[PDB]
RNA sequence: GAACUCGCUGUGAAGAUGCAGUGUACCCGCGGCAAGACGGAAA
RNA sequence: GUGAAGAGGGAAACAACCCAGACCGCCAGCUAAGGUCCCAAAGUCAUGGUUAAGUGGGAAACGCGGAAGAUGUAACGGGGCUAAACCAUGCACCGAAGCUGCGGCAGCGACGCUUAUGCGUUGUUGGGUAGGGGAGCGUUCUGUAAGCCUGCGAAGGUGUGCUGUGAGGCAUGCUGGAGGUAUCAGAAGUGCGAAUGCUGACAUAAGUAACGAUAAAGCGGGUGAAAAGCCC
RNA sequence: CCCGGCGAGGGGAGUGAAAAAGAACCUGAAACCGUGUACGUACAAGCAGUGGGAGCACGCUUAGGCGUGUGACUGCGUACC
């Protein structure tokens, strides 16, 4: 049983239990946030959408961590020209776990 | 550089580089080329400018009570037993005695005890009320200092 | 004719790869003595094929 | 409780002592100086007399049991170049560069 | 007053070495290559970047479609039929659906065919 | 979640029994060529050899089309003295139908080892019976 | 300078070991042949 | 107008041709030129005609001809196509760093919190040579400093981990075995990738040439661990 | 004390806190040459990288597909001043 959702502007299909990767939100360590935004169903027989945002599904998010990735670097490198540039970014991220489909 | 005005090697002849004195900067035990003078580094200060951070140190050691006055700072003796042990009454050890005129007793024993330093009304400076913490007048000192600023 | 490249150490250890040896392998045992030899060749003490010789 | 036996600066090259000490790798104690003592190259004589001073440290310096050993320790190091000059044709000062050599064998009987 | 260079240049050439690791000889031990190397590698790695997004669209493409074919549709209809069956699924989810349930994806592909025309 | 990679040795892929007598040449090569690439599968990795095995059977009674009985002349070198290797079709077909189809498959797949390996998986004959029968095939209806 | 250094069509600071396509080729040596090399030299 | 001083996609490849101005990341979506038979991502898509020659896939004046291209097919990129070419219409899709949403950083405008100015925020900008401007990292010495750490282990060397958009910093494994130095300021012989730069070491060709006039050596015995060269 | 040539160089004992302080003697990086172990390569073509990624080996959670090395195959990519 999975689960189709958007949240950070890219969709996920992600089953109840498994800890999955998300976008940074302005969530609190001890909050449980609901999605009502869902797009798929699973069961033995599924509940597929005409209209997407079907009403009788819920998503129970938590959130355990929030941290910067890995540390990535970026060269801007001009040949004989005299230039070059070098910087390094680490991006935002939130783990959070589903437990519980509303079928 | 000790050297001669000889070519290590001369410009045909060989494949190697450029050599016009073996007294190269780029070489090895070679002349420095921005080489430095021996220079006074010393540079002019206005009297009024001085004068007026000695006023602005001394309205500041006086807020910040550092600045403490006895009624009469001598000592009997040339004995640092003497001189520290009077120290040791009023518990300060990192002072700066400024009092009046030279005292045979008092400057002759100054220099055993490096934290503790005895001047002149007239040799104040401006770098031993920094490094010092509290400075010691004399009350015939407090006249002598807002004549020496004035 | 002149290398205008630098050779690396996988050419040269790829060069040098037919440059081994191997074992003789051919040491026999003397019947009189009881000491190895090479075949055909003769024993330090001085004995070949079994037979005694000068052995100065 | 093992064997040390290492030579340096040996009259010879880096580069030919190698292809002699990749013979006995791995080999026994007891058949390697039967392999070395008829091998046809010099630097065989060195490394033989590096072998048996290592089973002269297993038999003075260690208790006994000579026979069980085996070779598991063997590399060959180069060492300081010993500079000369050397004359040609057209007057040019041609330099030469010696080999020296730093064959540490060790060998123990596990 | 003369400054030596021998503790900046090796401790600067620490950090260059230690992502100089793992380059095939001289990228990975002269300094010189290894210099141009880590430049080149930040170029490769910077394209790559935005060529992640164009092989990976590349390759759910060729899934969705390599998935329709045997229900008897084309991409170009399945797509208009998503997008006028008004279906917000991405093309992530279709090419990650088609690897477990296949009547789900059957059934998109049938949904498909109904709100088609 | 990272995108699905199949492994490479749990590939299920089957046997597959074509007659190509009677079709158009490219037409049905470009599809064969098409399906010992893997595309047809849902489970398809660019990277991952998921073609089927393909069987052609009686290459030689192909229906060739237009003019191309004399248009096609196949021209290769060998390695050698400058002279070409000239090849008319309707001697090709009269003295080894494969290799056309050899030549046709071999340029519609991607050159490195993995379209020499797909091109391993191309199995064409000339005569109706051959020993693929064993391993269970399932004829293709096309 | 680094090389894990093949041949054809065209491109090209203008005859490509490196570019787009195609074709050949188990890996590594040895001895010669000097056609390719900005190697001396022959307008 | 573009390149000079512009990244990306198509024209097989191709600075100046066409689209299109890259703050960064994202396994999100929508588009421009160009395409939807494979290579190579998407229509073997619908309708009306031409083509018989692979014209397409190199050519004028002229009556499908005029028509000759090069190591190898080699004058579509290649296979290969009677539409998978050419003319027109319609509907979708592929298609860039273009566009939107989400996550983050910096600057410049106008406010509102209200005042040593930080922001609940607001739209906007952020390709770049020559050149200008602002804000920062590290090293030597000095006042701070007869202060701090330290033989329960200093500098240096050598790896991992954390963190900062950066030059860096932090603790720790091992070697080492005696000095290093917080913060605030000043003084530079201050940061290397090249100048056929200099001094030391080390590969490279490679164990390749060569081992020195073409008067030539052979054998026994003695010492020595070992003798073609030396002792007889 | 032993081997080694009545050599050179070490092994063992001992001094020394330490002989990874042995007279080539403080600390000993790199270019260079080696030896042991995990992996890959002997049907494969191009500035040798980068994105994806199969298997193998080792510590962890007392599994929860964790981390490092190796990079079969594949898209793209013609050194620096």
């Amino acid at each position: 049983m999975y689960a189709v959702f958007q949240s950070g502007g890219k969709q996920h299909r992600v089953s109840e239990g498994q800890t999955v990767r998300l976008e940074k939100l302005d969530i609190a360590t001890g909050e449980t946030v609901e999605f009502a935004e869902v797009l798929m169903i699973a069961n033995g027989e599924e509940v597929k959408i005409g209209v997407p945002f079907v009403d009788g599904g819920v998503i129970k998010a938590e959130v355990v961590a929030h941290g910067r990735g890995e540390k990535v670097k970026i060269v801007k490198f001009r040949r004989r020209k005299h230039y070059r540039k070098q910087q390094g970014h680490r991006q935002w991220f939130t783990d959070v776990k589903i437990t519980g489909i509303s079928a | 550089v000790t050297g001669s005005g000889k070519k290590p090697w001369r410009q045909k002849g060989t494949g190697r580089a450029r050599s016009g004195s073996i007294k190269s900067p780029i070489w090895r035990s070679g002349g420095v080329t921005f080489a430095a003078r021996p220079q006074d580094h010393s540079q002019k200060v206005n009297k009024k400018m001085y004068r007026g951070a000695l006023k602005s140190i001394l309205s500041e050691l006086v807020r910040q009570d550092r600045l403490i006055v006895v009624e009469k700072f001598s000592v009997e003796a040339p004995k640092t037993k003497l001189l520290a042990q009077k120290l040791k009454d009023m518990a300060l050890e990192d002072v700066l005695i400024i009092t009046g005129e030279l005292d045979e007793n008092l400057f002759l024993a100054a220099r055993n005890l490096h934290k503790v330093d005895v001047r002149d009304a007239t040799g104040i400076d401006p770098v031993s009320l920094i490094a010092f913490d509290k400075v010691v007048m004399t009350a015939d000192a407090v006249k002598q200092v807002e004549e020496m600023l004035a | 004719a002149v290398q205008q490249n630098k050779p690396t150490r996988s050419k040269r250890g790829m060069r040098r790869s037919h440059d081994a040896l191997t074992a003789v392998t051919s040491l026999s045992v003397d019947k009189t003595s009881g000491e190895k030899h090479l075949r055909h060749h003769i024993t330090a003490d001085g004995y070949y094929r079994g037979r005694k010789v000068i052995a100065k | 409780m093992e064997t040390i036996a290492k030579h340096r600066h040996a009259r010879s090259s880096a580069q030919k002592v190698r292809l002699v000490a990749d013979l006995i790798r791995g080999k026994k104690v007891s058949q390697a100086l039967d392999i070395l003592t008829y091998t046809n190259k010099k630097a065989a004589v060195l490394v033989k007399k590096v072998l048996e001073s290592a089973i002269a440290n297993a038999e003075h310096n260690d208790g006994a049991d000579i026979d069980d050993l085996k070779v598991t320790k063997i590399f060959v190091d180069e060492g300081p170049s010993m500079k000369r000059i050397m004359p040609r044709a057209k007057g040019r000062a041609d330099r030469i560069l010696k080999r020296t050599s730093h064959i540490t064998v060790v060998v123990s009987d596990r | 007053a003369r400054v030596k260079r021998g503790v900046i240049a090796r401790a600067r050439h620490k950090k260059i070495l230690k992502q100089a690791k793992g380059y095939y000889g001289a990228r990975s031990r002269v300094y010189r290559v290894a210099f141009q190397a880590v430049i080149k590698a930040g170029q490769y790695a910077y394209r790559d970047r935005r060529q992640r997004k164009r092989q990976f669209r590349q390759l759910w493409i060729a899934r969705i479609n390599a998935a329709a074919r045997q229900n008897g549709i084309s991409y170009s209809k399945f797509i208009n039929g998503l997008k006028k069956a008004s279906v917000e699924i991405d093309r992530k989810i279709l090419a990650d659906i088609a690897v477990f349930d296949k009547v789900a994806f059957t059934a998109l592909v049938e949904k498909a065919k109904a709100a088609l025309a | 979640m990272k995108t699905f990679t199949a492994k490479p040795e749990t590939v299920k892929r089957d046997w597959y029994v074509v007659d190509a007598t009677g079709k158009t040449l490219g037409r049905l090569a470009t599809e064969l060529a098409r399906r010992l690439r893997g595309k047809h599968k849902a489970e398809y990795t660019p990277h991952v050899d998921t073609g089927d095995y393909i069987i052609v059977l009686n290459a030689d009674k192909v229906a060739v089309t237009g003019n191309k009985r004399t248009d096609k002349v196949y021209y290769h070198h060998t390695g050698h003295i400058g002279g070409i290797k000239q090849a008319t079709f309707e001697e090709m077909i009269a003295r080894r139908p494969e290799r056309v189809i050899e030549i046709a498959v071999k340029g519609m797949l991607p050159k490195g080892p993995l379209g020499r390996a797909m091109f391993r998986k191309l199995k064409v004959y000339a005569g109706n019976e051959h020993n693929h029968a064993a391993q269970q095939p399932q004829v293709l209806d096309i």
